[PDB]
C-alpha cells in the first residue's frame, strides 16, 4: 500500500516529488496558478485529506490562520498537529509583516530563501522516513541530491546581484512576498499590497508604490504568475518602468512551462530578476 | 457582493441557449462557481461547477448537454439542446459552499441525498430537518440552505456544523458520514421556508436533497 500524502500547494508538492519520487500517492490541494492564502478546498481535497497518512502545509500565515482554509480543513477532518499534518516551515527564522494593518501576523513566503526551501525539504523527508521506513533509502538519497542542487543555487543567489548599483537593487512585485529573499540575498523589495489577504491593488497602494519608484528607480518591475496583472500593469504604465518578466512566488508553473518546479522557478526568478535589474 | 444571471428566455425544444452569470463587486478568478437549477415548484438541482483553476464537473444526468466556461467577470452555462424537463430557474452560486447566489434567470421550454420529511411545523419551538445520504461525503461536506419563496437560497450552515456569517446559533447542524440533521430552535414566523441540503462527494460532485418546508 502506497503512502498517502497531501500537500497544500504546488511548491510543497513539488518538493515532496523531489524527495519521494514514485514511492507515494501525492495530492496537491491548491492547484497551479491559484492563490494559496484564500483557495477554497473542493470535496476531492477534503476526501484525500481525511484519508492521508501525512499532510504537509506551509504554516507561518499562508493557510493556517484562525479563519483560514487549512485550519478549517484539519479541524473538520479531526487531524492532530505533528501527528497527521506538519508545517514544513518549522525551524526557520521568521520574518513578520511590517504593515500596521497586519498587526503581528507572520510573512509566509519563506521558500523564496533557498536555505528555507532546504529546511522545507528536510522536514518533508523527515516525516516521509518516519511513516514509510521501507523507502528510507530512496528518500535520503533524493533529499541529499535535492539539498545539494539547492545549495549550489543558493551560493549563486548570494552573488548574483553584485554587479548592480545599490540605487537600482529593488525587486518590485505585486505582493510583498520577497521579504525572505531580500534578507537572504541583499536585495530590498517593494510591493503594492503586502499579503494576498489585503485588498489587491487599491489606488492608494498603487500611488504609494509610484512614489516609492521615483526615489529608488529599478530598471524593471516583475509580476507573479498567481496574481491579476492589472495592478502591476498600472504601476508599469504610470511609472514607465516595463515589467521585465513573469516570476514565480506562490505557485510553480504549469507542467511543461519554464519554472514548473520549485528549483526551476527559483533559477527562473534568479535569472529574470538579475537580468531585469541590470537594464 | 452581487451575482446577476441573464440570458434566460422561453424557447422551443431543441433550442440551444447560453446563460451568463455576471459578477459585480468582486472577481471570479479566485472563486468556484456552481450552476444550480430549480424547476417551478420542484426543488433545487445541481448542474455543475467550474473550479477557480478551470476544472469542470457536472452531474451524471448532464450527458454533456450543459457546458460551463469562465472569464474574469462572467461564468457561462452553454445549454446545447433544451427539453421541456429543462424548464427551471437557473442560479449561479459562488464557492464550494455556495455562499451567495444570484437572483436567477428563468428558462421556459414549451410546445443522491433524501431528506426524510417533506414538511414540518411548530409555532415558537423546535423543528428537525433530517438527511440520509447513500454514500459518505468526505464525512463533513454537508451544507444547509434556507429558501424563502421567490428568492435565492441563503446558506445557513457549511461543513455540517459551522455557521455562516450572521446566522444565529439558533440554527444547529449535526451529523457525520451519511446522516445529517438541521435543528431550528426558538422558531419564528419568518423561519417559514423550504430548507434544502447540499452534499459534496468524491469526484467533486454536489447533490441537493429534496425540499423540507417549514411552518
Ligand atoms: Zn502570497
Amino acid at each position: 500500500d502506497k503512502l498517502k500524502v497531501v500537500a497544500t500547494n504546488s511548491i510543497i508538492a513539488d518538493m515532496t516529488k523531489a524527495i519521494a519520487g514514485d514511492k507515494i500517492d501525492l495530492h496537491s490541494i491548491v492547484p497551479i496558478g491559484q492563490d494559496p492564502h484564500e483557495y477554497e478546498p473542493l470535496p476531492e481535497d477534503v476526501e484525500k485529506t481525511s484519508n492521508a497518512d501525512v499532510i504537509f502545509y506551509n504554516g507561518i500565515n499562508l493557510e493556517d490562520g484562525g479563519q483560514a482554509w487549512f485550519t478549517k480543513l484539519v479541524k473538520n477532518a479531526q487531524k492532530t498537529k505533528n501527528k497527521d499534518y506538519f508545517a514544513v516551515s518549522d525551524g526557520i527564522d521568521v520574518i513578520y509583516l511590517e504593515g500596521a494593518s497586519e498587526k503581528g501576523k507572520e510573512d509566509p513566503h519563506a521558500w523564496l530563501n533557498l536555505e528555507n526551501g532546504i529546511i522545507y525539504s528536510k522536514n518533508i523527508a523527515k516525516q516521509l522516513i518516519a511513516k514509510d521506513p521501507k523507502n528510507k533509502e530512496t528518500y535520503e538519497k533524493n533529499l541529499k541530491a535535492y539539498v545539494a542542487k539547492l545549495e549550489k543555487l543558493d551560493k549563486e543567489a548570494k552573488s548574483k546581484f553584485d554587479a548592480i548599483a545599490e540605487n537600482k537593487k529593488l525587486i518590485v512585485t505585486s505582493e510583498g512576498c520577497f521579504k525572505y529573499f531580500s534578507k537572504a540575498y541583499g536585495v530590498p523589495s517593494a510591493y503594492i499590497w503586502e499579503i494576498n489577504t489585503e485588498e489587491e491593488g487599491t489606488p492608494d497602494q498603487i500611488s504609494s508604490l509610484i512614489e516609492k519608484l521615483k526615489v529608488i528607480k529599478p530598471s524593471a518591475l516583475f509580476v507573479e504568475s498567481s496574481v491579476d496583472r492589472r495592478p502591476m500593469e498600472t504601476v508599469s504604465k504610470d511609472s514607465g518602468i516595463p515589467i521585465y518578466s513573469e516570476i514565480f512566488t506562490d505557485s510553480i508553473a504549469k507542467k511543461g512551462k519554464p519554472g514548473d518546479s520549485y528549483y526551476a522557478m527559483m533559477k527562473w526568478n534568479l535569472d529574470k530578476i538579475s537580468e531585469g535589474l541590470a537594464k | 457582493q452581487s451575482l446577476e444571471e441573464s440570458g434566460g428566455r422561453l424557447v422551443t425544444p431543441g433550442t440551444p441557449l447560453t446563460l451568463t452569470c455576471t459578477a459585480s463587486g468582486f472577481t471570479i478568478s479566485r472563486h468556484h462557481m456552481q450552476w444550480v437549477r430549480q424547476a417551478p415548484g420542484k426543488g433545487l438541482e445541481w448542474i455543475g461547477l467550474i473550479d477557480s483553476s478551470g476544472s469542470t464537473y457536472y452531474a451524471n444526468w448532464a450527458k454533456g448537454r450543459f457546458t460551463i466556461s469562465r472569464t474574469s467577470t462572467t461564468v457561462d452555462l452553454k445549454m446545447t439542446s433544451l427539453t421541456t424537463e429543462d424548464t427551471a430557474t437557473y442560479f449561479c452560486a459562488r464557492g464550494g459552499s455556495m455562499d451567495f447566489w444570484g437572483q436567477g434567470t428563468l428558462v421556459t421550454v414549451s410546445s443522491t441525498q433524501t431528506p426524510s420529511p417533506v414538511s414540518a411545523a411548530v409555532g415558537g419551538t423546535v423543528t428537525i430537518s433530517c438527511q440520509s445520504s447513500q454514500s459518505v461525503a468526505g464525512n463533513n461536506f454537508l451544507s444547509w440552505y434556507q429558501q424563502k419563496p421567490g428568492q435565492p437560497p441563503t446558506q445557513l450552515i457549511g461543513a455540517t456544523s459551522t455557521l455562516a456569517s450572521g446566522v444565529p446559533s439558533r440554527f444547529k447542524g449535526s451529523g457525520s458520514g451519511t446522516q445529517f440533521t438541521l435543528t431550528i430552535s426558538d422558531l419564528e414566523s419568518d423561519d417559514a421556508a423550504t430548507y434544502y441540503c447540499a452534499g459534496g462527494y468524491s469526484g467533486n460532485i454536489f447533490a441537493f436533497g429534496g425540499g423540507t418546508e417549514l411552518e
